[PDB]
């Protein structure tokens, strides 16, 4: 028998990695069409990739590795450690459940405090030790790893007596992904990756720059001498032959920056610029570095260097611009607040990194890919 | 009743189990002194939805 | 079924042969303390002649 | 039995102390010996956990 690479293995291979996993009981359909091409994919992802496909009875699997961890890759919907602690206290907690057993929420409640294994203990009495176990839960139920009988954990907040009964589903058996030995012969999240790299040493470079740059927005340039960008040069043409092929992307390069470009996003697919306002506003900001190269002259590595004092007036300045027109939530906001907003949206983007300590802020050269502006009746009419 | 046999078959062989793993995870986690170090420490865990 | 009487069977070749060997270890542990205790009464004698 | 994770593990003897009283000549060859034989071999099996 024989497969070709089409439309239908480009929306499997995007539906999959737009969503952690795809579970037959509620998506049928897309389950099907992942696996009428699940030979070609599961080659091409090892070609190209070498990420591991598992394909289950209940779900299928993509365990979306990164070349180097991103802050904006994890669950977003979390927001401290808490959560995540919470969220593998739960784990733990479906460890000790019998598939289609049924449980109080009161008994995880219990059990996570009791197991918390960290020195500063875990209390029920307080309210963000509740939001933290309540955004949990609702992460946890949306991948189906619990069930809902009855209650309703939402009243939690105000009432920690609140109980709910809850079904464990047969996905947290599958939840963790494929680890192979006892993780304590680790001793730092770091080793992790050695690991990754014992499957990969055929054509290594190729699939770790195909990693960095399929996941993340963009890719930028380490230095000027950075191997993997001198790799990328290397291939240059064909990568761009291979995407046209394969995929919806576009391939952009420029001297201290690589990136794929998107032409037709969908509804459930996630790209830049989107609804937030924060985009616009960064947008506008980039229209104004760029309108001024000189003064913000950017480094050899295409980077344009500004200190947060200099951000602040630019701030300033771009409310002088656009500010009649922003959304009311940023227009009431002071300076410094809108500052460390966009400053970590920016960062979550990869469009820039705030240096800690010098303060020093560093845009990269994706940056200035776009710009943006008011319509000209507004220009005319607005913040003119 | 065919299930049942069928499980007294696998009673003898089927039993695995993971929980340990989870507590040294959630320990680092602890550690995690800012949660964007957390949210990279996650993307080590699972990586990306999206 | 058939996996569980194949891994007897198995375990039964182990037994049946780490039981030989387990025997021959006493007996060979035994002669050894035989030889010794023969020679311990064989002392004792010449040292009450 | 693959699954069951089969091991074994040698068995030693902490070498008695009263071996110290040197006898030389008629008991060197049979301290050698006890020596060598008293090692033996083990066998412990991961049996379903």
């Amino acid at each position: 028998q024989t497969q070709l690479f089409d439309e239908k293995a480009i929306q499997g291979m995007d539906i999959l990695f737009h969503h952690y996993w795809i579970l037959r009981a509620e998506q049928p359909e897309w389950y099907q069409l992942i696996r009428e091409r699940e030979k070609v994919l599961r080659r091409y992802l090892d070609e190209k990739f070498g990420l591991r496909l598992i394909v289950h009875q209940h779900f299928i699997k993509l365990e979306k590795i990164p070349v180097e961890p991103e802050g904006w890759m994890g669950i977003q919907d979390f927001q401290e450690p808490m959560d995540y602690a919470i969220f593998c206290c739960a784990l733990a907690f479906l460890e000790g459940k019998a598939v289609d057993e049924q449980f109080l929420l009161s008994e995880l409640c219990q059990e996570i405090q009791a197991d918390y294994p960290g020195d500063f203990p875990l209390d029920w009495t307080l309210y963000t030790h509740r939001k933290s176990l309540i955004r949990a839960v609702k992460v946890l139920m949306e991948f189906q790893l619990i069930r809902t009988i009855d209650g309703d954990i939402g009243r939690f907040d105000q009432n920690e007596e609140q109980e709910v009964l809850y079904e464990a589903s047969t996905y947290s058996r599958y939840f963790m992904r494929t680890y192979p030995d006892d993780f304590s012969s680790y001793q730092h999240w770091s080793e992790l990756l050695k690991e990754d790299w014992k499957l990969n040493q055929e054509d290594e470079r190729r699939k770790r720059v195909y990693r960095k740059l399929f996941f993340s927005p963009g890719l930028h340039r380490l230095d000027q001498q950075d191997p993997d960008f001198l790799y990328i040069r290397n291939y240059r043409n064909r990568l761009a032959e291979d995407i046209e092929k394969h995929s919806e992307y576009k391939l952009h390069v420029y001297k201290n920056t690589a990136f794929l470009s998107i032409a037709e996003p969908r509804q459930y697919q996630q790209v830049f610029p989107n609804s937030k306002a924060s985009t616009d506003i960064i947008l506008q900001l980039s229209k104004y570095i760029h309108g001024e190269p000189e003064r913000f002259k950017a480094n050899e590595n295409g980077e344009i260097l500004m200190t947060e004092g200099e951000f602040e007036q630019v701030v300033d300045d771009l409310r002088q611009q656009f500010g009649t027109g922003w959304a009311k939530y940023f227009r009431d906001m002071s300076t410094k607040g809108i500052r460390t907003e966009l400053l970590r949206a920016m960062k979550d983007w990869m469009m820039a990194e705030v240096d800690s300590e010098t303060s020093l802020i560093r845009i990269k050269s994706l940056t200035g890919v776009m710009t943006g502006e008011y319509p000209s009746d507004f220009q005319t009419g607005g913040t003119e | 009743m065919t299930r049942y046999v069928q499980r007294i078959g696998e009673r003898q062989q089927h039993f695995r189990s993971r929980k340990k793993d989870y507590l040294q995870l959630s320990k680092w986690f602890v550690e995690c002194r800012d949660s964007e170090e957390a949210h990279k420490l996650s993307a080590v865990v699972f990586g990306s939805m999206t | 079924l058939e996996q569980l009487e194949r891994e007897f069977a198995s375990s039964s070749r182990l037994v049946n042969q780490y039981h030989s060997y387990n025997q021959y270890i006493l007996a060979e542990r035994a002669g050894k303390w035989q030889d010794a205790l023969k020679r311990y009464t064989v002392a004792e004698e010449h040292v009450k002649g | 039995l693959t699954e069951y994770r089969m091991f074994e593990y040698p068995e030693e003897t902490e070498r008695p102390e009263w071996f110290s009283k040197e006898w030389g000549e008629y008991y060197e060859p049979f301290m050698n010996e006890w020596n060598q034989l008293q090692s033996r071999r083990l066998i412990l099996m991961e049996y379903k956990g």
